[PDB]
């Protein structure tokens, strides 16, 4: 499998599904100075999606899409 | 600080079981719990302790180290 | 009500008349909470539909001829690819799961949303059979019938091939062939003292 | 001990733990006869397996000179 | 065989064990008379000792390496190859004798606390009524299940004292 | 007043005119276990199927057996009939006692519901039409109905007499079955050998000299 | 009422009058309710009609030559093929159990909504017969009797093909041949010790 086309497919469905799916039900769930959320991490994404979510989605997005490359290297290979 | 991820507090009183079989439930656990210092040495001391048992038994049948088996000694 | 299934008992009082289904059958009391029984409402029907359509789609692989439910995704694991109605499909493994997430996602996070609602209508009614809202106590009562049987069913799929290894259509020839000798009590695995 | 001191060690009580040595069993000890899982060669857990640790643990668990799941009896 | 054992009948340390204990016995017999009353004890214990290894060979115990009878205590496997007499049937045996004591206990303690003083009919037992009370005790299982049925068999929460919490 | 034990006290549950109405009340019961209303209700039912269960087996043990040993028939020994029965059979024991526990759990299952609620199988449409039939009757343990096809209970002069001779008769059956159990270990022969032996020389075949029963003499 | 099953004896009251073919009949008071009776009157009248059918069949295929009525199937299960009145009928056993089962669920589903219409008429009932009130009396009458004899008949027919084993027109044969040697008591089956 080429590494780009998966790590690239698998983050573009996570960050799909994390934006047009499961925004609405992640925000449902959702709802001394250095426990405060001072910075408010303000976006112009129509629907909310900040850089935090991004970070969210696409840590899962490689965190799996590794996963489906380290698996199939499997296949092939000798004394393993 | 972040805006995401869970508040240990809101998970435990959510689990409640319906049937009132647990009564309240975990409701009150996270006020318990964080405001007692001999809660908290108490479940450390659980874990860890059965920790050590644990290391104990598989130590000695599956010896890490090189030549530990043969040691009868150690 | 749909009837009694134990004759001469009386419904729980938490079963409601009006329920599709309600036979009066809860003797451990699952549904006795409200919101419990809310919850659980939904969750059968969507089972039996899936359900229904797992049934047939076990049945019409055998009868047609392209080996049982069991060994269809035997291709995915011995190198093989994928084929419908004898049609090769180029997809791989890999790529059917990437597709079946995202799809099953998107629809099922979709009605998640919905707020448990199980008789949409609407786009999902295109011919309009319980528009009307007046006779649809008889097609729910249906519906909830057939899925019970279906999930009955499917569950005699896989413990039948768990005891035997054939499959469902293999089993009933079988059973027809020989009916006192070929039946759950001959397996030697149900009923161990036998 | 009472049967010991009589000198009628045959009239002792002695159970044996089946329940222990069918856990060893499905561990891949082929001892006690059991044979079933990893003691089994035809099921689907030893047959999984078999391409990444099995052999390797198979080959150390039938070994009777360590200690990894010594034999048990009475 | 199950867990690796091996019928008694069939072990070879199983016989062994048998000859040495009677090799013992002999040795002694040596310095006695035929007639002597040692001599008559000596030969019963031998006699008692073949009877013993017969008979627990006939019923199809178990040896192990060390050639002594190991016994078999799960249901299923007791049942299957037929070890049930080990323990299976054994547990039922005692659970109705101590059933039985326990039943009959208890209603000799229910039937005298409607007397004037109950604990001088703890110190100072009520033959007759004990007596009555240990012959019905032979259907303790059936007297017992109805009483747990019908809500008897327990007391009620707020009769029962405890202490702060 | 008839009694097991002339003389002796009758337990006092067994002397209430509830009591009293059941067939073959002599005042028997030691042990005290019908001392509760709710468990004698249930036990009555409990010797009422056993006694026609017991009636209808040892019939089924004896009658064959005496006319084998007369040469009308050719039955084997109740002890022996199930194997003989199985090898010229259409299917193995296995798969016969399974559809007998279904059929008979069927059956015993409207039995047990009809105790908890005397006359509650009678539900509308539960049965297609037939439960009209399965109400019983007034008293526990005789349904009649389909089950009386001569209708000898509604002759209500007769009734008494007829619940009595059917407990009598199906507590004798009762000891017979356990007599035919005891018996085959005892001597290894067929309960209709053991009637001829004895006949022959009842002074000295008997259970004193079987060398089982009596070990201590 | 057509009569009385048991001279000297009292006709049940709840058995009406006016009931074609109603003789008294009901030692075991089957039909006391009026549901289960209503129920029970279509029922022996379907039962009636089928085993008209049933028992004419059986004797027309005899009659004419065809074999018996019990070995007619054996073509599906020896590998034969199916005729009628000689011709064969190209279809196999499957394509008979699809067809009858949907022909069957559709006519019979029919009936089953009419709500125990027994006596339908119109398009049944095309030469109208039964269309006067007064005449139907008689015919029903006729039609109930003649139907309580099949179902007697075909009785016959499988109680004595088990045990003798020939067709009902062998068995009137041999009967008619020697009667006192060939009869139910020498079948050495129906009674016992002989
Ligand atoms: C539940 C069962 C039951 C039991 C356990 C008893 C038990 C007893 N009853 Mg009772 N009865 C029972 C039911 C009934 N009894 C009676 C009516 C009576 C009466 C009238 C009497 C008893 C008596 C007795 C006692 C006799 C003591 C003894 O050693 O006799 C020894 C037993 C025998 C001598 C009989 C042995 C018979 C043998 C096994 C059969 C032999 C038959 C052969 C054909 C003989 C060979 C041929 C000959 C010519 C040599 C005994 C405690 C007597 C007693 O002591 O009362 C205070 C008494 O008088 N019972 C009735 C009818 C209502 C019963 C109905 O179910
Ligand atoms: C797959 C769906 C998807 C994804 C992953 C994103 C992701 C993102 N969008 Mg959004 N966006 C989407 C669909 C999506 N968008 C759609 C359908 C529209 C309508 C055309 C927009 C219109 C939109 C606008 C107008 C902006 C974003 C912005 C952003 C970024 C906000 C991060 C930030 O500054 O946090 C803190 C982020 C990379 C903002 C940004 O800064 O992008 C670089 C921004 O200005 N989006
Ligand atoms: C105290 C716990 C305990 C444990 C650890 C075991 C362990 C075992 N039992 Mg036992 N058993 C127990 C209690 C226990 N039993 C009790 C209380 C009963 C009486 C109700 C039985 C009745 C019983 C039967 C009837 C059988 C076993 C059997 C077995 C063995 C294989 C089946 C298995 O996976 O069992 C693991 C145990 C559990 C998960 C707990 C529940 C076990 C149930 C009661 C029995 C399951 C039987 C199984 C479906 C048979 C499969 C086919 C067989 C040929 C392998 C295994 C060594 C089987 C065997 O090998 O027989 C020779 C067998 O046939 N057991
Ligand atoms: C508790 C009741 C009971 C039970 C469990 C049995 C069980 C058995 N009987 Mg027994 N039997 C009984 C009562 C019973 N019998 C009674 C009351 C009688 C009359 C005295 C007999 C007379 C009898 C005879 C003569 C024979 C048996 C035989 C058998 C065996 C084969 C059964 C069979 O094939 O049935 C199959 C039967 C049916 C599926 C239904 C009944 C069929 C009959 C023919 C209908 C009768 C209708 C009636 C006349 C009206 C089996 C061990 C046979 C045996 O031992 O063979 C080795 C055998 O030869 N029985
Ligand atoms: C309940 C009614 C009934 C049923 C179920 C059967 C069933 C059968 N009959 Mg029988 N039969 C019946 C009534 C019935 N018959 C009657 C009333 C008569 C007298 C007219 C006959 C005369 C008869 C003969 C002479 C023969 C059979 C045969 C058969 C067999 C083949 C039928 C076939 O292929 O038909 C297919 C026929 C058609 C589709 C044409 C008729 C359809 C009409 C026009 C429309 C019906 C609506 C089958 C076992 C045959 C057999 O057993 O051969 C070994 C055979 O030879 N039947
Ligand atoms: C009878 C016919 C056969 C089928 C019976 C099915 C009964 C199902 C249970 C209903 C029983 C029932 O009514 O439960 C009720 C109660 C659940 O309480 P809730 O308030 O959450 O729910 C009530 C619901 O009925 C409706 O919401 O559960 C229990 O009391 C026992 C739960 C057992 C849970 C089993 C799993 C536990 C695992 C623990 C960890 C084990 C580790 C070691 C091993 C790996
Ligand atoms: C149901 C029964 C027997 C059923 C037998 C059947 C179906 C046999 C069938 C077959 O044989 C055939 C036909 C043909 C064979 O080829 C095959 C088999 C299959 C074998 C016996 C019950 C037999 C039941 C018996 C013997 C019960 C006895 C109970 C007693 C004595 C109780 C006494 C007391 O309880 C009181 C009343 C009051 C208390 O206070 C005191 C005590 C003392 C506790
Ligand atoms: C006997 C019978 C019913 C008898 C009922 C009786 C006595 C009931 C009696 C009582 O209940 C009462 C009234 C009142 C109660 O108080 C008392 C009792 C005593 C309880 C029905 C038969 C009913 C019989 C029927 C319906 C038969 C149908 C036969 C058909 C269709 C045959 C078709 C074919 O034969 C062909 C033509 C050609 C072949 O090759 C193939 C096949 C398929 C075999
Ligand atoms: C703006 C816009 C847009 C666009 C967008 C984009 C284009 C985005 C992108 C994004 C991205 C592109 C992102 C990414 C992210 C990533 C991440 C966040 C990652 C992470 C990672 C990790 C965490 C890892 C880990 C690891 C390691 C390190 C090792 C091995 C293992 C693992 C894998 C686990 C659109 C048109 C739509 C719309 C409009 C607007
Ligand atoms: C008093 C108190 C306290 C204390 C406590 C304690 C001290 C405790 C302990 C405890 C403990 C000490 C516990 C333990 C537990 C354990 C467990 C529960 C386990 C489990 C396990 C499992 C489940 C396993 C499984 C498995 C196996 C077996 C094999 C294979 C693998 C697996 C994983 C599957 C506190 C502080 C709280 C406070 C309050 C009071
Ligand atoms: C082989 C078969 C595999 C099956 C795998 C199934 C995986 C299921 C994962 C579910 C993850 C959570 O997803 C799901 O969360 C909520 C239900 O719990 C839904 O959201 C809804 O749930 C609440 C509780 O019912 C409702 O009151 C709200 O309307 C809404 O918040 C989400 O719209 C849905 O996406
Ligand atoms: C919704 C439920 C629908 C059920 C449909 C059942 C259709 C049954 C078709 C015929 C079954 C018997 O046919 C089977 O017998 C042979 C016996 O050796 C088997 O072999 C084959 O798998 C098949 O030919």
């Amino acid at each position: 499998l080429d590494p780009q086309i998966v790590i690239s497919g698998s983050t573009a469905a996570f960050l799909a599904i994390g934006r047009f799916v499961f925004l609405g039900y992640q925000r449902r769930e959702a709802n001394d100075d250095l426990q405060k959320n001072s910075t408010i991490f303000a976006t112009n994404d129509p629907a909310g999606f900040n850089i935090i979510d991004v970070a969210g989605w696409g840590a899962l997005g490689h965190a799996v899409g590794f996963a489906v490359l380290a698996i199939n290297s499997l296949q092939g290979a000798n004394l393993s | 600080n972040f805006g995401i991820g869970h508040r240990m507090q809101a998970i435990l009183e959510a689990h409640t079981p319906p049937s009132g079989s647990l009564g309240a439930g975990h409701k009150g656990l996270f006020d318990t719990v964080n405001n007692s210092l001999h809660f908290q040495l108490g479940l450390a001391l659980a874990s860890v302790g059965t920790i050590t048992s644990l290391v104990a038994q598989h130590m000695y049948s599956l010896p890490p180290y090189a030549f530990q088996a043969i040691d009868f000694t150690t | 009500k749909a009837g009694n299934w134990l004759p001469g008992s009386d419904a729980p009082a938490w079963l409601p008349d009006d329920l599709p289904g309600n036979y009066g059958f809860d003797p451990l009391s699952l549904g006795k909470e409200p919101a419990s029984l809310k919850r659980f409402t939904e969750s059968e029907v969507i089972h039996g539909r899936w359900a229904m359509l797992g049934v047939a789609g076990s049945l019409a692989v055998e009868l047609l001829g392209y080996g049982n439910w069991y060994d269809a995704p035997l291709w995915a694991v011995n190198g093989g690819k994928a084929t419908w109605f004898g049609i090769e499909v180029p997809f791989d493994l890999n790529a059917l799961l990437a597709f079946e997430f995202v799809a099953m996602a998107a629809a099922e996070g979709q009605r998640g949303d919905a707020g448990g609602v199980v008789y949409p209508g609407g786009a999902f009614d295109p011919l309009g059979f319980a528009k009307d809202s007046s006779k649809s106590g008889e097609l729910k009562l249906k519906e909830i019938k057939n899925g019970r049987l279906a999930m009955v069913a499917f569950l005699g799929f896989v413990a039948q091939h768990a005891a035997t290894g054939k499959g469902p259509i293999a089993a009933l020839g079988e059973h027809l062939a020989n009916p006192w000798g070929a039946n759950f009590a001959t397996n030697g695995i149900s009923v161990p003292f036998f | 001990d009472v049967m010991q001191a009589f000198g009628t060690p045959e009239k002792q009580i002695l159970i044996e733990p089946v329940f222990a040595q069918w856990i060893q069993a499905a561990h891949g000890k082929a001892l006690y006869g059991f044979d079933f899982l990893l003691s089994s060669k035809t099921s689907a857990a030893f047959a999984n397996g078999q391409s990444l640790w099995l052999p390797g643990w198979l080959d150390a668990i039938n070994n009777n000179q360590n200690s990894l799941f010594l034999t048990i009896g009475p | 065989d199950i867990a690796g054992l091996t019928p008694c009948s069939e072990s070879k340390a199983y016989a062994k064990l048998e000859k040495k204990e009677l090799k013992t016995l002999e040795k002694r017999l040596k310095q006695y008379e035929a007639d002597s009353a040692p001599a008559v004890a000596l030969k019963a214990t031998m006699e008692r000792t073949k009877a013993r290894f017969a008979n627990y060979a006939k019923a199809g115990l178990l040896c192990g390496n060390d050639g002594l009878p190991h016994l078999i205590a799960d249901p299923g496997l007791a049942l299957k190859y037929g070890h049930a007499g080990e323990v299976f049937i054994p547990t039922f045996g005692f659970l109705y004798v101590a059933g039985y004591i326990g039943y009959v206990g208890r209603q000799y303690l229910i039937a005298v606390k409607g007397e004037a003083k109950p604990t001088d009919k703890e110190i100072i037992i009520d033959v007759p009524l004990a007596t009555k009370l240990a012959w019905q005790g032979a259907g303790w299982p059936l007297a017992a299940v109805q009483e747990l049925q019908r809500g008897t068999l327990l007391e009620k929460e707020e009769n029962i004292t405890v202490s702060p919490r | 007043r008839q009694s097991w034990l002339p003389g002796s006290q009758i337990p006092a549950h067994l002397d209430t005119p509830a009591a009293q109405a059941l067939a073959g009340n002599f005042g028997f019961d030691p042990l005290g276990l019908g001392k509760d209303p709710v468990a004698l209700r249930w036990y009555q039912q409990a010797e009422l199927i056993h006694c026609r269960t017991a009636m209808a087996g040892v019939a089924g043990i004896l009658i064959p057996g005496l006319l084998t040993k007369a040469g009308a028939l050719n039955v084997p020994e109740w002890y022996d009939a199930g194997k003989v029965a199985i090898e010229n059979s259409f299917a193995p024991w296995g798969s016969l006692l399974a559809v007998q526990l279904f059929l008979c759990g069927f059956v015993e299952a409207k039995r047990w519901q009809d105790i908890r609620k005397p006359g509650s199988q009678g539900e509308p449409g539960s049965f297609l039409g037939f439960e009209a039939s399965l109400k019983g009757t007034s008293e526990l343990g005789y349904p009649g109905g389909p089950f009386d096809p001569l209708g000898l209970s509604k002759e209500a002069d007769k009734w008494a007499d007829w619940k009595l001779k059917e407990v009598k008769n199906g507590r004798l059956a009762m000891l017979a079955f356990l007599g035919f159990v005891a018996q085959k270990y005892a001597t290894g022969a067929g309960p209709v050998d053991n009637l001829a032996a004895h006949l022959k020389d009842p002074w000295h075949v008997n259970y004193a000299t079987n060398g089982v029963s009596l070990p201590f003499l």
